[PDB]
This record gives C-alpha cells, structure tokens and sequence, in this order.
C-alpha cells in the first residue's frame, strides 16, 4: 500500500527511536548543491532537525519534544477537545505567510501539544525538494477533509478528500465539506461550541462510588 | 588639518599599520601611498574602493577623505 | 554627474565641483580625474570641455543630456552618460517578509520599474534571499553591478554592500530595513517608514555638555507598633478576639505598602546611578547625552561598582513600640517580627568601593583578576573627559595581545611628548618615566600645592613583576603625596606582597564570588557577586570614543617615523 | 485609580465602540516624526489598526474581531481550562521574534478567543514610544505573576507581584511562583494537567432533573 | 484713587507685610468604647454625644488655617491680568519692593497643588490593642483631607541662577509675555534694566515692549533691542566693556551695584562667537546680572542651569529641576490676553518716580 503523502512526495519515511525520517532519491529531485535545504532550519526552531547528502539520496530527520503526540490519538478524547483542535487547525492554516516554503496536510504529518495546538513535521521547498508550487486549491481540498475527520470519522481520510457520493456521512460531514470561505467555516464551528458549552450546566458530576451507594439503597427493596 | 587612520591589507600581504596625512588628499592617493610604502605587488582592484571597519559602511575612490567624513580612529579595510 | 562604462565596471564622478578651467581627464595616472589600469590608452588621453570631446588631438563631435555617447579606442567600447538632476530617498521595512522580488519585466514583483519611465531602463530581473538571518542576492537575467564590478552568480551580502541597477542604488542594513536612491518612478508595497534620531546623532562629529540630573536617596523614618495586651460563656469570648484580627490586619496593610514604596524608591536611585559596563557599551552605541558627565568639580567621580550583594537599608523603622518581654510571643508577634527583618535590608543592589581615598589593591589568582581589570578600566574612562584625565600603564610584554585594544582610547595619550601610555622594556621605560618623574617633580616643588587643582590627573596601574624596583620614581608611587593629583592600583596573588599603607583592598576567592576585608583603614567583610562580562565588543567601544570632538609619515608607539 | 499601565506608560486607555484606544503626549516620547510608528501595521495582520498624529498627541486604535474577549472573563470557567490557558500563554511568551517590537504583558492588556489563546494588543517600537527596551527580566517576572490570577486569583494583580514575600498564598500559586526557569514552568503544569485528566475519569455526568427524582422518590416506602 | 492728585509725580510709602500660619495641631482619645433602658442605655447618649461635638470642634479648626494660608498666598503673588486692574487706577502698590528686600526676582508660574505650612500631628497613636472604631476613623479622614490645599499659586525663583524654558517654540515663546509683564512690576527702573534677543522677523509681536521705561540702558543713548549684525555690533561692546570694568574691582562679593542687568535670549545664533559668550556662560553671577534661556529641548543648553520649565500643551506644564535636584511638580496654566499691553505700558511710562 501507499499512504496519501507517500504518493504525492514519492518518498519514504518511518518513525523511530532517533525521530521521524524521510527519504528522497536523488535522481527524482532537482536539487543541486544541498546547502539549499538549510532554509528547513529557520521554522520551529525548538525542533531538532539534521539533513545530510549523498549521491544516491537524501535523508531529513527531525525529532520533537517527548510530551507531543501523533495525530491518531486524537480519536480518544471527547467532543469539545475535537472541536476546538479543528478550529485550531483552521486557524493555523489561513497564518502561514513565508513564500519559500509550502505546505502539505494529511494525517501523517500532524502533532499537537497538551494544549491542543497542532503542529506540522515536513515542508517543501520552492525549487529543490517537493512540492514545488505554493498552490491554494489543494491545499483547501486537503483542509477540509482533514477537519471532517478529525471532529469524527468511520472513514479513511482518503474517502473525504476523494468523493461524496460513495455513502451516506453523517449530517456533520455534510454541514463541514460544504463551505464557502474560512469565515463560513469558522462561524460554523463557533455556534457548535457555544451549543456545547450551554448543555454542560444542566448536568452534574458524582463519583462512581456514591452512585452505585444508591443504586445499592434503590435495590434493597 | 592632519588625522590618524589604521589601515588593513589582509587581502593584498596581510599588514598593519598606520598613517598621519593631510585631510584634503582622495581616496586614491592613500593606496598609491601604501603601496609605495610596503612595495606590495599586483596592481589594486579596479576602482579603489575601500571600507570603514567600525561604521560599516562603503565609499567609491572617489570622495575626500574630509567629505564623506573619515576622521580619526577609523579603520579602512581595502578591498 | 558622468558616468563610465567599460568591460565588466562602472564608475562615477561629479563635474559640479569644478571651473571649466579643469579638463576632465581619463587616463591611467592617477592625476588624471578618471584612473583606468587595464587600458593602455595608447592612442592618447581622452579628455572633456565645454560638452567637447577630444581624443587628444582629434575631435569625435559632442554629447548631449538624456542619450548616449559611445567610443572605441584600443579594440574596446567605452561609453558616457551626463545627468544633472539629483535623485530622492527612501526606507522601507521589511519584518516578517522572506523574499523581495525586483523586476522590470513583470508586473507581480513586490517593486515594479516600468521600462517606458526613464530614457535608459533596461529589461532585467533579480531577488534578494534571506537565510539564517543574513541577506544574499541572486541575478537572474539583464546585468547587476555590486561594488562596481559585475557578478554571475549567488552571493552573500556583506553589512556595507551597495548594489547598482537601472541607475538605482540599493543597500541593506541588519533588523532588514532596506534603503534605496533613486532617478526615476517605480510602484511599491511594502510598508513605509523613517529612522530614529535624536540632536547628538546630527550633530555627532562635535559634542558638548549638557545639564545633568542628580537623584537624592529617601530619608524617612518611620513608625511601628505591636499587640501587647493578653449560649452564655459562647458570645462573651470569641468576637472580642475577632475586633482585634480585623484591627491588626489593616494596620499591617498600611505598613506594609509603606515599607514596599521606600525600598523600591531606594532600589531605582542605586540602580540608576551606578550602571554595569554592558550598559555603557549599549549608551555609547547609541550616542546618549551622559557620556562624560561627571567632572573634577562634582563628588561622585572616581567611584567603581564592582558586583551586587546585599545592602543596609538607609531609612530607620522603630520596631520598639511597646515591650515584647511582658508577654509570650503570639502569631500576631510573629507576624509583626517577620515583617521586622524583610524591610531591613535590600537585596541585590551594587556594591560601591571609592578610589579617592588613597592607594587600593587587589589580591587572588593572578587570572581572574588579569580578567577583571578590564571592568575598571572601561568604568573610569567612561565618565571622564580626556581634558582631565590620564592614564599610565605597566604589564608583560606577553600578554600584548590581549592589552591590545586599549591603545585607541583618547586618555591614554600623553600631553606633552607624543607617545602611548604602555611600557614594555627598559628602552620605553627609560624613555618616559624619566620625562614624568621629572613632571611630577615640579608639581611637587611649588607652594600652590594645597590651593590649586592639577589639570589632568594621572591613574597609575600597576601589574607586572616589578621591573620599576630600582627607578626613582617609586618614590612618589608609595602613596603619601596624594594631593599631588596622583592615585595607584596593584595587584598580586598574597598579601604580604603589598605595602603595609594600603586604604582599601578586596579578594577574589573564585569564579563567581569575593568581598571587601579593608575600608577606611578598618577591617570589615562583606560579600559580593560578580557580573557577566564579554571582551570581544571593546574594539568598537574604543574607536567610538575616539572620535568626538570635545605631511606623510609612520606613527609608532614611540615616536614619529617620516615615510621615505 | 490606576491601572498598572499608566503608572508605566502614562497614557490612558478606555474601550469604545470603535475599538481600544490609547493616548501619549508628544513631549512624553521621544518621536519626532508621524512615519516612525507606521512599523505596527506588519506586526498582527487581521487586527484592524489605524494611526493618527496631531500637533499635541498620538492616538492608537485596535479593533479586534467580533468574537474575541477582554481577560476578566475568565473567571467563570473551569479548572482544566484555566490551566490550558497558562500553558497557551507561557509559549505565546516564549516565541517572539521580531527584533523591533517589545513586549508588556498584564491582564488590561490581552484578549483571547474561543480557543483559549491570547493576543496582545499595545507593543513598542524600539527608541520612539515608551516600551523602549526589552527587558526580559522584567517580562519573566510580570509573566509569573500574571499566570497565578488564570490559576488562582485570589487577590489583585499586584499583589502576586510585590508583596509576594509576605503573605501565606495558597499551595498552587506558591508553587508557580518558585519557579526558575521556562521548562521548569512548563513541566510544572504538566503534572498538574495530568492529574485533572486521570481524576476525571472517575465521575459520571448524569441530567440533574433525573438525579433529582431518583435521590427523593425512595421516600415513605 | 487719591494718588491720581499727584499723577505727575509719584513716590513710595511704607510697604504691607504679612506671614504664613505655622501652629501644630493635636489629637485625643482619652477613652475606649427589663431595666436596661433607664439605667445605662440613657447614659449611653451622654458618654457618646460629646465625642462627636469634639469632633466638629475639631473640623472648626483646620479651615481657618486653611483660609489664612490661601489668602495670604493669593495676596503676595497676584496674577497677570489682577495687575492690569490695579494699573489702569493708580494704586498705591505700584513699584513694592526694593534692591534690599530678598522676594525681587520671584515669578508666579501658575495654579496647583501645595503642602500646608501648619503642622498636623497625631499625639494619641494608640491604634493597636484598642477597639478604634468611629471616632477614631474621623481623625484619619480629617488627616487627609486637611494635609494639603488646592488651587494654590506655585512659585519659582530666578535669583539663584540661569532657568531654562523648553517647548514647543509657540508656546514658551507666548509665556515670556506673561513672566516680563510680572517682573516689570514690583520693580522700579531707577533699578532693574533689560536686554533682549530675538529674531527680526517677529519684530512685530514684540513692538509693545518698546515703550516700557526699563529698557532705556543707561550708559548711552539707545534702545535695547537688538535685531541683526549691525545693531549687535554697535552694541554689545560697550555692554562687554562696561561687565569688565566692574569685574576688575576686589570688592565683587561684599558691596552691591544699583543697576541691575536681566537678559533674555531665544535665538543663540546671532551672538554665537562673540566674546561676551565667556562672561555668560561662567560662572559670575556676584557681578550682578542674571538669565532666561528658550530652546526646543535639553540638549541645547549649557551647564549651569539650576531650575528647569517644561511646557507640554497649551495649559499644563511641569517643572523638572530645582537646586540641581530631580523633581517633579505639575501645575496648570494661567489665562490672559494681549490686546491691552499698550495701554498697561504706556501708563507706566509716564509715572515719574521722584526720589527723595
């Protein structure tokens, strides 16, 4: 098989103990000297980042801090985190101002922090290694499903990005794929999260313990 | 007036020293007399331009040492 | 202005300086106005009059404004360009920007120079690159000139670089605020903007004095006090003891906010008068008005910081209010006794040592302190005009390189014989201390002594193994003629190596830590902290001062050497 | 009555339907001409600025979006997001770049959006408005206090800032107040974020008009 | 008024004086908070009305040293315009004070803020291990209500040496008004003279002072303006000769010369190399002369400023150094107009002062 980025960049990559790598060849990228790539340095400075060069390929590695995560674990917690790591990641998305450096979104190449801002691992580069364009329609193409799936899914995030008409998404899919700018899509997201945070205060919150107490009291008749 | 100026040839038989001269001389008179003094070879590069070390800044071979403002304790480093 | 064009360089000049009595000249000597090596000139010497042109005797016709003139000679091309308007000024900032495209030859670049503007666009194409914080350039098409010689490939972009295209100049300064001169109209969007100044800035090649502004430390006193009294039974008990708790609370709020607005008054004045040397590099960088303030005449001068500690507060606080011995100590006692030691003393504040008082030395392992001194000597000549102050100064010859960057300084050159300050060997030695010795000398011999102030007063800084033993100098250097406008400084590894009349002497135990154990000629002892410190920006701080305001020939640090 | 700011910059700031304003008098500053205060239009783009310079004074004026909220809101929200809130800001802290643009830093002066993450309104431009220097110390110092009133607050800003060596706070803000260095903050409120996310997981959150029913009907019997 | 018999001529009488209140006020708190009604809660009135009839006698107290301080300062120190009254009748006030007096040369600046001359002292004390309650509260009321007044005129001095004026050019050059057309005042021509500087371009605005009678220099024939080159030179020399010649005598600081010299100078160009830049710049203010500088900021001035004026806008100001010290005082700005100078100066010019 083949991972969504893994077609697009043509390249491999793998996660160990020395942190995230990637490979290129070096007959499929126009890069000429390698002195180029040290562009990739001057973002996230607080990363650890190391490129070498050979004739055969190319080798990026880059190692984050120990309390990130991959984007996978996401699928845990409950639904206000979801919506607002979406909301972030819109917001993140509609900054990126540098003109060198492009970006690529896909579930691969995504971590957040403990506070729920999302991070990006690999960046192109302008002329030497891909993608090459600072291209807008896929990017957006991309960003909306991403979002689709990170507030829920029983889909890969191929499904999403690819075609609606395969199956009958929920009500929510629907609402989000379909938008017209990143001001839709923002107040679509803000009146979902003050629906949630009206609902909280009718609930209250007891131990296990105690409840089952009552539900002891409640059968002893 | 007279001033009191260091001057570098790192590039051209790496050199230091440093000279008293009349203000109102150009740029120009000031290699030909380091070059008369140490008797270095290879003809300057073209233009005689020239660098002010502790101001970072540049000048033609052109100016007047009293107009483009170089006055005491500057260093030029020549190109 | 007259431009030159020949293979791969461009030049400029100006004929508005000049009668028409000059001719302008281009040729190889370099009395001509225009200096060429790589052209032999064979055939004569090009020449210009009004304009003319003539190639030595011959005559090639005229030129006129706006169009160009072009000549062959020697199997190469020579062109010539006449303007005489004068061009505009411009900055721009940059900031977050990653990528600044310049063409004439697409709309979409960030600055666009239309082509049908000006009589001698020419289509061309380049872009600037920032990587790592530093700028580099790239041509791409049409020509560039940098420096005035033409270039075919990347390149990094020094501090000082000045880049030429289309008759427009542009150059580059670190925080990227870009500067362009220009002939000519061109569209734009990054945003505009001006540089800071200040009346010193404009007037930077002369200075003078300004009023000064003096601070007075806060002298108060202070009051304080503290408790000293001792269904039915339920009402008669607790309520009297809660009267008390809100009571006391708010006295000790009031106190409280008290004491805090006289430390904090202390702190500012200590911190604003005594300033770390980083500071004054960063103030002399910027031209500020308190270079040189002090003078012979205030008080405060010849006085060093030498780290930060702790302090004695200068404001009395009466903790006796009433007797503490008739009672036992309760929790309102022990808050009251707490508050006691806080507000007594004040943390982290500089430690001052005066040099007026007579000779001070210093003692510890011979590099820590080699390493300190620097911190004096800045401190001492940052705040004293040359008029006033002079220097002398003795070492190993060693450690030359390292003693190096003070020979810029302007009080370290002498008033009467043009020499340094420094002493290496017997021959420098011999040839100044004689002549100061017997300067001083007549100082000594004179009954105006007490009444007059001497001009310049010279520091002696002592720290080499005594070559000086013998000389008759030292005979003065023992430090009992104080009022002769002299002081001293030493420096050793024991005690015992130093005179016994010493006044003031400090130590060094490690890296980080020492003290005082001498003041006043009275044994005392307090700790102290020293500050971090960097020695590779004293080049630049020197050749600054050097400069204010307030024949050939080889200068050497002895004498004058006529060039051939 | 004061806020903390116009002891310092001595200037008045009021919120109106125009946005927030702020006022200094020419001969308070050391500006000489109009165009130096254009630098702080780049700094923040989809913020609304404007500038005006008259012959007596400056006039700044920031309108933020409709959306976005002044600090003192905060205080009706629970405890786990108070602590995202800290963490948010000690990284916004952390990540300035611009060489140009300082920093002041209090709770008069930060709004935050619906995904917990501050933005700062007023900053200075290097040797032309009050802001003049960057003092990091006094930034770390300031920045310390002001995370215990998002944790804590208990008493007025500046009481976690100048009498902090003798008052008896609680447990939380004497412990963010030890701390000496940025990691050291951040691992602080790692633990502390942990905790809330494992206790949780113990309760149950039922409708509190069923509880109601089901804790009084067993009664009489 | 009954001088206007004698119009013609004029000459002083005995001079009025006054004094400021200095007293030091105290405090006290001698005491500590079915048939209940009749027996105590009855005296209950009478133990606590009294303290309350003390307090009120108390507040009696402080306003009339209040009232006394403000009037005596608004008698010795009358503004601008309260000037032009008394001028435009004949008062007897004209012309005060004397070389012999020590209050010649002070200014009135404006209207602010001022701590008491009284003295207010809290003797009880006693505010721990007591039930302070009510009647205690009132004395720290009455402590800070009472400290200070408000709309108080504030001061400056001139005599102790050169002052420098800074601002915005507009506005110090308007004040300059209102501060000659106070000291033209208390002073008489037999002993204050003038000298001015400006530029030849505003020669207009100033015109009013041409007429005022301080400015005849007594020496030699002339007016004491100075426009360009020309009237420099033909003046300053003798004005350089006539400071040397005074110089040259040994009894430069026990003896007193009658006709005193105050320069005012906004425009340092047009004196900038000549020699009597040396006698005033240094320092001789025992020669018997004085100064007022004007600038656009600090850094146009010289060393020997003591006091220090800061203008901000067109009606607040504040000072910044007095004695050499750092300071801090903020006052608000008078309100006058221009029209009526004519005939203020005028007036003045025809009373012939006759001595003896």
């Amino acid at each position: 098989q083949k991972s969504y980025l893994e077609n697009q960049l043509e390249a491999v990559a793998e996660k160990t103990d020395a942190g995230y790598t990637f490979t290129f060849q070096r007959e499929k990228i126009k890069l000429l000297d390698g002195l180029e790539a040290n562009v990739i340095k001057d973002i996230n400075p607080f990363f650890h980042k190391e490129i070498d060069v050979t004739d055969d390929e190319v080798i990026i590695t880059i190692q984050p801090p120990s309390s990130y995560k991959a984007f996978r674990f996401m699928k845990a917690k409950d639904k206000k985190s979801k919506w607002q790591f979406a909301y972030q990641l819109v917001q993140a998305v509609q900054q990126h101002n540098l003109s060198r450096l492009n970006l690529i979104v896909a579930p691969e190449n995504i971590v957040f922090d403990k506070g729920l801002t999302p991070y990006f691992l690999h960046y192109g580069v302008k002329e030497s290694i891909p993608p090459y364009e600072r291209d807008e329609e896929r990017v957006w193409q991309e960003l909306k499903a991403a979002a689709a799936l990170a507030v829920d899914g029983a889909f890969a995030f191929e499904d999403y990005l690819k075609f609606n008409e395969t199956l009958t998404f929920s009500a929510e899919a629907k609402a989000i794929l379909d938008a017209e700018s990143y001001d839709d899509l923002l107040e679509l997201i803000q009146t979902h999260i003050d629906e949630l945070e009206a609902k909280a205060k009718t609930y209250i919150h007891i131990p296990r313990k105690k409840w089952n107490i009552q539900r002891y009291i409640g059968l002893g008749l | 007036m007279y001033i009191d100026i260091t001057i570098d040839l790192k590039h051209y038989n790496g050199s230091v020293f440093d000279l008293r001269l009349s203000d109102y001389h150009p740029v120009k008179k000031v290699i030909d007399i380091a070059w008369q003094a140490q008797s270095v070879s290879m003809p300057p590069r073209e233009g005689h331009w020239i660098r002010v070390v502790n101001k970072d800044k540049v000048f033609s071979g052109e100016c007047k040492l009293s107009d483009c403002g170089i006055t005491n304790g500057d260093r030029l480093e020549i190109l | 202005l007259l431009w030159v064009f020949y293979q791969n360089n461009v030049q400029k000049l100006n004929l508005s300086n000049l009668p028409s009595s000059h001719p302008v000249t281009i040729g190889p000597d370099v009395k001509d106005s225009v200096t060429i090596s790589t052209i032999p000139f064979n055939s004569g010497v090009i020449s210009l009059k009004r304009y003319e042109v003539f190639l030595g005797n011959d005559c090639l016709g005229t030129i006129e404004t706006d169009i160009s003139f072009t000549l062959q000679t020697d199997q190469q091309d020579i062109r010539l360009i006449l303007t005489g308007s004068e061009p505009e000024k411009s900055v721009y900032f940059t900031g977050n920007r990653d990528e600044i495209v310049c063409s004439s030859e697409k709309t979409n670049a960030d600055i666009y120079l239309n082509p049908q503007d000006f009589a001698f666009a020419e289509q061309s194409t380049f872009s600037l690159l920032r990587a790592g914080g530093s700028w580099s350039v790239r041509p791409e098409s049409g020509t560039i000139f940098l420096n005035g010689e033409k270039i075919n490939a990347n390149t990094p972009l020094k501090p000082g670089d000045e880049i030429f295209w289309n008759f427009t100049q542009m150059r580059v300064t670190e925080q990227d605020l870009l500067e362009i001169v220009h002939y000519a109209q061109f569209e734009t969007a990054l945003t505009e903007t001006v540089k800071p100044s200040t009346e010193m800035q404009k007037k930077y090649p002369q200075y003078r004095r300004t009023p000064r502004m003096v601070y007075d430390l806060p002298d108060d006193r202070v009051s304080f006090s503290f408790p000293s009294q001792e269904f039915r039974d339920k009402n008669q008990r607790k309520k009297r003891e809660e009267k008390r708790e809100r009571v006391y609370k708010l006295y000790l709020d009031n106190k409280r906010k008290e004491l805090q607005a006289l430390a904090e008054k202390q702190k500012q004045v200590l911190e604003f008068h005594f300033p770390s040397f980083e500071q004054m590099k960063y103030l002399t960088s910027e031209i500020s008005d308190r270079i040189w303030e002090k003078s012979l005449e205030s008080k405060d001068y010849l006085q060093l910081r030498l780290g930060t500690g702790t302090v004695p507060s200068s404001y009395e606080i009466n903790m006796s209010g009433g007797d503490l011995a008739n009672r036992d100590i309760d929790d309102l006692m022990e808050k009251s006794q707490h508050m006691q030691r806080v507000y007594k003393d004040i943390r982290n504040a500089p430690v001052t040592v005066d040099l007026a008082e007579g000779p001070m030395g210093l003692v510890g392992k011979s590099q820590i302190v080699k390493n300190e001194i620097h911190q004096l000597i800045g401190q001492l000549s940052f705040f004293n005009s040359y008029h006033d102050l002079r220097f002398v100064f003795i070492f190993h010859e060693e450690e030359y390189k390292d003693w190096e960057w003070m020979k810029w300084l302007p009080q370290f050159q002498m008033p009467h014989i043009y020499a340094k300050g420094f002493i290496y060997n017997e021959q420098t030695r011999d040839q100044l201390l004689s002549s100061l010795y017997e300067l001083i000398r007549e100082r000594d011999l004179e009954d105006d002594k007490e009444k007059l102030q001497f001009k310049p007063h010279f520091v002696f800084v002592i720290t080499n193994q005594q070559l000086i033993s013998e000389h008759v100098i030292l005979e003065y250097l023992e430090g009992q003629h104080e009022h002769l406008g002299i002081s001293t400084i030493v420096a050793a590894e024991t005690k015992e190596s130093l005179s016994e009349n010493i006044t003031t002497l400090v130590r060094y135990i490690n890296e980080h830590e020492g003290d005082i154990l001498i003041q006043k000629k009275k044994a005392v002892r307090i700790p102290f902290r020293l500050d971090h410190h960097q020695r590779e920006d004293n080049e630049r701080f020197s050749r600054t001062l050097r400069t204010l305001n307030h024949e050939i020939a080889i200068v050497t640090d002895t004498g004058l050497i006529p060039l051939s």
